[PDB]
């Protein structure tokens, strides 16, 4: 063919590089384009944690401000058999992936996809034009969470019960005007002000 | 005995309704004899298969799903209803696996590849094009019966069933040999198994010339199939009824009940 | 139906659930260590006569 | 009557009324986006309908062999071929009006003359 | 001439007869009678060849005839009839219009959207997956190291037991969401009478079993009895020996 | 030891995404392969919309050499691929939940999803379709005096190895002093 194109048949990964890598794939669930290097109040830490009371969990800016202010068996059992790789996957995804900025204004909660993680392969161009083949391992999906001052399970159950024949349409607006269970960005701003 | 080998039996309960399956239904055609029923408290409970009636023994579906993957669908992980407003959902034994853009090519390809013999012919498929759906069934438990295939197009003209005089001459020669079989007719695609579920994509001809060219008794143009013979909707004892059109149906019922109580010979040993 | 069940689904119904182990390391602390005493039983190929 | 969604975040918009400027303002319950309403129509029950006899048409209805064929023509292209079939709605009071779809004009037309 | 597929037990020729049932793993809808509080329902049977009989029934029920337009659903082991927006959020679809895109297909039609708007108002309160999963459905067994109900326990339910077809391993909740959306779609078509009442008495929706499945069932169950007796006497050999 | 954050220079990178049939995916996931050798060739148009794969003769023609690229998703947003290396070695905050953050680097943005399909006109193609279709009284009294001096509630089973004597003699001697 007449060379109107960037022909570079593939180079590949160093095999000695290739041990201790896990190279997953990330997607955001929003129609608007998101670029975290433009959006996030960096530093950005990626951690694998539980999500129990994550709204009640403190932000990293709040942690830094607090640090600155402070400164007979029954001898019979059975392990019904299960796949060791599946168990290792289950223990890996016992906690999911979460990345967020230092402020805690925007936070993103991840989840795991198992539908097509085997067949994919990567054509990432290099600076010279090189195309290294990185065989993908798993694909993960991230959604935003607590961007909008999420509610509480208990009073949620009281709204679910038939105390009202229909709950108020602006009940969330009334609760936000009361100030109960505010946003993570608002809590971080109030903690930074205090 | 040759009646009693091919018996079927459902449980219902004590009293039951009547529109519920105690009485016969139009779906029963070509599969079960509409006369050979027992009499007394269980009429319409026990029922007896057709002559060429054959049962499904199942086949594992993963070569079919990988084949389907290779010939192109969108797997559901990136489905969106807006950008695919009209594509056809794909099912395999009541399981969603694919949505695919071009249904007609996929259907004719699956039909040609079943005819060529690279798929076990027990597998069935329906294009309910009215609802933009597609079905694939491969479990054990279905019932099917043979048919004569028809190509619509013809160099000789109008419309024709594919089988010819030379093939049946070779069948006659192999029978009086005392190397064609039924399977060795099946492999090159002249007959085709069709289950109990497909027929609503199929027009059927009663006779091999009923409208195929374009006093005794009294008797469209888009056929795809004709039966082997209309006499073979019956069962075992129903074969023995001479001229079984030429009576009334409860007489056929008492005859099928009566023939089990006949003496004569049973074996030779 | 009979020939299908004789040829297949029997090796499948064995290999579905053939695994059974009782590996007794120590079942208390020490016993120093003890060894991971793999009492392993499983069924391989089947046979018909 | 449609259900608008907040363009910032694809969530079900709810009606809520201005306190003093007397306008319906569809405010998002997720985010702070708000939008005025084109009409004072909010809710609509529609206890009586008669609809559904027509649709479900694919562009190749006639590709299926099982539909019958006739010789009435399409009153746009005048081609004598056609495909006819009855209502796609099935109530216990739906009519014996017929629907005629052609291949040449690719058009749907009926046989009612009231 | 004795072509005959029978069995010879104790000096007696002995034959088995076919049994039938409805086909499992296939959509049906019913129209229950007027005086009940339920009007339109659905069902899925299941069997996966056939470990502990894999019965695992499902239904989705519908209320009123009026203003009681709500869609609750039942699952094992949940004794409460759970509304379905909770299920969508719990499986991991938060944004409301995407739940609507899972249910319906043509956005131009609207009758389904007025059908679903009271159900979204039911689901207006709970806006997070594990908060949705926090709903109890106790039905046994006893709680482990919990607070009220482990979200790990609820996710273990939704992975292992529910919908014993498309998957039961770990990671295909989007396939589950699409399957439920198709189920809700056909239920709404039966409710709005654009599409008709199904038939139970059609033949192809039934199946016929034979000696293969019958010997499979009995052989599986007596093999489990066997295996529990194999686990028996393995605890009893505290003393010698390996017989 | 090292920095706990993530690399950002490799973010600005277009990535093409390929699905693959299974026999192909087995040969292209060989770690005994994949050292930098070049195994195919590509041919795009000036306007695009038809890209073919010219597979080199390394396959020895058990599979085709003529393949086409099916760019299903020509424009791709928000799809990011990263890497991972393990590290070199009301206001209650838990800085250690035993999370193990890694030397992770976001290393590319997916821009084009595509697929290599075996061009059916090839004679080696559809051959794969038939393949897929086919497939001592006195001393011990002093010794036990030392033993109750060693510990008050000494075990009877522990008394056995400390004596290694006749137990009936031991039982008589134990009854004379204590329990
Ligand atoms: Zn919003
Ligand atoms: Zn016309």
């Amino acid at each position: 063919d007449p060379n109107e194109y960037n022909e570079f048949p593939l180079r590949a990964i160093p095999k000695e590089d290739l041990e201790n890598m896990r190279t997953h794939l990330l997607k955001f669930q929003s129609k608007k384009k998101i670029n975290p290097v433009t959006d996030f109040h960096l530093p950005v830490r990626l951690h694998r944690k539980d999500t129990r009371n994550l709204q009640f969990q403190l932000t990293r800016a709040e942690i830094v401000q607090r640090q600155k202010e402070i400164s007979l068996r029954r001898k019979t059992r059975q392990l019904k058999v299960l796949d060791e790789n599946a168990k290792k996957l289950r223990f890996e995804e016992f906690y999911p992936w979460v990345m967020e900025d230092f402020d805690g204004y925007n936070t993103w909660v991840g989840s795991y996809e198992a539908g097509n993680s085997d067949s994919y392969v990567l054509l990432s161009v290099e600076d010279d034009g090189s195309f290294t083949m990185i065989p993908a391992d798993k694909v993960y999906k991230f959604t935003a969470r607590n961007k909008y001052a999420t509610l509480t399970i208990d009073e949620a159950e009281k709204r679910m019960d038939k105390k009202s024949g229909e709950v108020p349409r602006w009940l969330m607006k009334h609760l936000d005007n009361i100030g109960t269970t505010t946003t993570r960005y608002d809590r971080t701003r109030r903690k930074l002000k205090a | 005995t040759l009646s009693h080998l091919r018996r079927t039996n459902t449980p219902i309960g004590r009293d039951g309704k009547l529109a519920k399956p105690r009485q016969l239904h139009n779906t029963h055609w070509g599969l079960v004899c509409p006369a050979e029923t027992p009499e007394g408290q269980a009429c319409g409970l026990v029922k007896n298969l057709s002559l060429m009636s054959c049962i499904s023994v199942g086949t594992d579906p993963m070569p079919i799903i990988t084949f389907l993957s290779e010939w192109g669908m969108e797997p559901l992980e990136d489905y969106v209803p807006h950008q695919s407003p009209d594509a056809t959902r794909v099912f395999v034994n009541g399981v969603w696996h694919g949505v695919h853009r071009n249904p007609a090519r996929l259907m004719e390809t699956l039909r040609t590849l079943r005819r060529k013999g690279d798929i076990n012919p027990e597998v069935s498929m329906i294009r309910d094009i009215r609802e933009k759906e597609l079905k694939i069934f491969t479990d054990a438990g279905r019932v099917y019966r043979p048919l004569f295939i028809v190509e619509d197009d013809e160099s000789l003209g109008h419309k024709e069933l594919k089988v010819r005089k030379g093939h049946i001459a070779k069948l006659m020669a192999t029978e009086y040999q005392d190397e064609y079989t039924w399977s060795s007719l099946l492999n090159e695609g002249l007959v085709e198994y069709i289950d109990a579920e497909e027929e609503e994509s199929i027009l059927i001809a009663m006779q091999p010339e009923d409208l195929e060219p374009a006093a005794k008794r009294i008797r469209a143009t888009t056929f795809t199939h004709c039966e082997i013979h209309p006499s073979m909707i019956l069962g075992v004892a129903a074969s023995i009824i001479p001229f079984p059109d030429h009576n009334q149906s409860p007489r056929n019922t008492y005859q099928s009940a009566m023939g089990k109580q006949a003496m004569g010979v049973f074996l030779t040993n | 139906s009979f020939n299908q069940f004789v040829d297949y689904t029997l090796q499948d119904i064995i290999c579905e659930d053939s695994t059974l182990i009782l590996e007794q390391l120590a079942q208390h602390t020490t016993e120093s260590d003890n060894i991971s005493r793999k009492y392993e039983i499983s069924f391989g190929k089947i046979y018909v006569t | 009557t449609t259900f608008r969604f907040c363009r910032d975040c694809n969530n079900m918009l709810y009606p809520r009324e201005d306190k003093e400027n007397n306008r319906l303002l569809f405010e998002c319950r997720t985010c702070s986006y708000v939008e005025e309403a084109g009409s004072p129509l909010v809710y609509r029950h529609e206890l009586i309908t008669n609809i559904g006899e027509t649709a479900g048409v694919v562009q190749d209805i006639g590709s299926d062999p099982t539909l019958p064929r006739s010789d009435r023509e399409c009153p746009k292209c005048h081609s004598r071929e056609n495909v006819f079939f009855q209502s796609q709605q099935r109530r216990k009071d739906t009519s014996m009006v017929l629907f005629f779809v052609c291949l040449s004009c690719s058009h749907i037309f009926t046989s009612d003359q009231k | 001439f004795d072509m005959g597929g029978y069995f010879i037990i104790n000096g007696s020729e002995k034959v088995l007869i076919a049994q039938e049932r409805s086909a499992g793993n296939i959509v049906q809808v019913f129209k229950k009678a007027a005086p009940s509080p339920i009007s339109h329902v659905a069902e899925i049977r299941s069997a996966l060849e056939k470990g502990s009989r894999f019965i695992s029934t499902l239904q989705v029920k519908l209320y009123g005839r009026s203003s009681a337009r709500t869609i609750k659903a039942t699952l094992p082991y949940i004794k409460q009839d759970i509304p379905i927006v909770i299920i969508f959020r719990a499986l991991g679809i938060i944004p409301d219009g995407e739940i609507l895109e899972h249910i319906c297909y043509d956005v131009n039609d609207w009758q389904m959207l007025e059908m679903l708007k009271p159900c979204v108002e039911d689901g207006f309160v709970i806006q997070d997956r594990e908060t949705a999963l926090d709903f109890i459905g106790r039905r046994g067994t006893a709680l482990g190291i919990k607070k009220e109900k482990r979200i790990q326990y609820a996710k273990d339910i939704l992975q292992k037991e529910f919908l014993p077809h498309i998957t039961q391993l770990e990671g295909f909740e989007s396939r589950k969401a699409f399957f439920l959306g198709y189920m809700i779609n056909r239920l709404l078509l039966c409710a709005l009478d654009r599409k008709d009442q199904d038939d139970r008495d059609h033949f192809g929706k039934k199946r016929l079993d034979l000696a293969g499945p019958l010997l499979a069932q009995l052989f599986k169950t007596l093999f489990k009895k066997l295996t529990k007796d194999i686990f028996r006497y393995m605890q009893r050999t505290v003393e010698e020996a390996h017989d | 030891e090292e920095s706990l954050d993530l690399d950002l220079e490799r973010s600005n990178r277009q990535v093409w995404l390929v699905r693959l049939p299974m026999f192909l995916a087995e040969k292209w996931r060989d770690r005994n392969n994949l050292h930098g050798q070049e195994l195919g060739k590509i041919r795009i148009n000036k306007d695009g919309s038809k890209i073919t794969l010219l597979l080199n003769e390394n396959d020895n023609d058990s599979i085709p050499h003529e393949y086409d690229l099916e760019l299903t998703k020509k424009v791709v947003e928000n799809e990011y691929v990263f890497t991972e290396q393990n590290l070199k070695k009301r206001d209650r905050y838990i800085p250690y939940v035993k999370t193990i953050p890694k030397k992770t680097a976001i290393v590319g943005t997916v821009c084009h999803e595509c697929q290599v399909m075996p061009s059916m006109n090839d004679p080696n193609y559809h051959k794969i379709v038939e393949q897929r279709r086919n497939i001592p009284k006195k001393e011990i009294l002093d010794y036990l005096f030392k033993l109750f001096d060693e510990y008050d509630y000494w075990s009877l089973k522990g008394l056995k190895e400390r004596t290694r004597q006749p137990e009936a003699h031991l039982k008589e001697c134990l009854d004379k002093v204590a329990t």
